[PDB]
């Protein structure tokens, strides 16, 4: 027996910024979005869902410096929350 | 502690797993039996556009955060369009995906409007994995594996040339 | 004084599928996805937030049929939870 | 009950909104001064493309449930490409958006790849209004009196032609 199912499903896209628009790089620090989102990651995989995580570091980016930007949450088809459960 | 294998990551405890379970969570895999799998493709050194400085610091946090959240991660460096294409198809026939409950896709490169520049990519003669390609190729048709399972993809990359910003007063 | 924002944020969009694929509608009952869709903002506006409410709309497609569709959120921008706190 | 402004809406209790206040919610503006404003484009009658059935019913309930949330809702049908874009860019100059905390806009018409079709569209000459093109419009720039506050779109429509489905053994 053969049955249906989605193509396209319980994916989550999560970008260094918005559409047209620059992503910023530490020559020795390191890219400003992954050292935010392994920090976040680092804090909030215990209690929070990814989609969660996301949305707190697009707000940490929120008050904009010298070198802005916006990461942006695409294409998304999650059904579910994505819980990490680190330890487990 | 960050002497063991989630390294800096705080851990959940049982009674935070226990708060947090209901019927609208993704299922987590056995510890002991499940192959979680993780990819991260960085391009740092380029024909045309010049050199991504600090890309290894990306790729050590990536890497490392990743195997603490307890994925199996494959490091690739330095590659075109059409190689990035053909290291996201052997993922995605990876045998361990069916004995894992998700993935993790790190893309680390220049960028442009239309996608991910790979090493070889000039405004003469445009590199570029562009997103859709990303997503078809891991997809229910091209990877059955990961079927009902997160699929998380991440891009360092910019999308534009522009600073995104605007300006107003107080 | 002027001051920097952000060009491109506080956005969330809500698709009726995934990219390359149909939306079906019903010629008397109309939309099935706006019909989905206003169902559970009627119940669940009140408690969950916008984000959250969307999710729980993909997870009532998430069972194929004769005629399926996978509602995707899109270019999410949202640095904080929308509530829409109705009777408020 | 169905009788008030909220329709058929749940409600949401004094204690529940305590229970939910935090510094990571949207700020709402007072009942009794605020414009909330939302917009609705539906695309019905085509000159090429067949008639949308049933999209007066769609009409309908999406009306009634952003009023129920309490937004003043333009209703607008059968435009081109070029017509949406100038309702869009009158609906991002109105003056209530300084008074507001929000926006929803709806879009529901037929549907391609490239984006949302118009009244006048054919596979001869194309019709379509892009996605990107309502995010512009309606950004920090070209909207600031919107700055800081939630623009949720809607949109009902085809992506492509594909069924979006895939088959699997059990």
């Amino acid at each position: 027996a053969i049955k249906k199912a989605h193509i396209e499903k319980d994916f989550i896209a999560f970008c260094s910024s918005t559409p047209d628009n620059v992503s910023w790089r530490h020559p020795t620090m390191g890219s400003v979005f992954i050292g935010r989102l392994i920090e976040h990651m680092q804090e909030y995989a215990c209690s929070c869902d990814v989609e969660e995580i996301f949305r707190k570091v697009r707000f940490s980016f929120e008050q904009p410096d010298g070198r802005a930007q916006m990461p942006t949450t695409a294409r998304v088809t999650l059904t579910r929350c994505f819980y990490l459960f680190p330890g487990h | 502690t960050s002497s063991g294998s989630e390294g800096n990551v705080k851990l959940c405890s049982l009674e935070e797993a226990q708060r947090i379970w209901s019927a609208e969570i993704y299922p987590i895999m056995d510890k002991s039996s499940r192959t979680r799998l993780a990819l991260i493709i960085c391009n740092e050194e380029f024909d045309s556009i010049p050199r991504r400085t600090g890309a290894e610091v990306d790729i050590t946090g990536m890497t490392m955060l990743l195997q603490n959240l307890g994925y199996s991660v494959d490091v690739k460096k330095n590659l075109t369009a059409s190689d990035m294409t053909t290291e996201l198809e052997a993922f995605a026939h990876r045998p361990e995906h069916k004995t894992s409950d998700s993935t993790f896709l790190v893309f680390m490169s220049h960028g442009i409007r239309e996608g991910i520049c790979g090493k070889k990519h000039s405004e003469q003669v445009p590199d570029i994995l562009q997103l859709n390609a990303i997503f078809n190729m891991l997809n229910t048709k091209n990877c059955p594996s990961l079927k009902d399972k997160p699929k998380v993809i991440i891009i360092q990359a910019c999308r534009g040339d522009s600073p995104g910003v605007v300006w107003f007063k107080d």
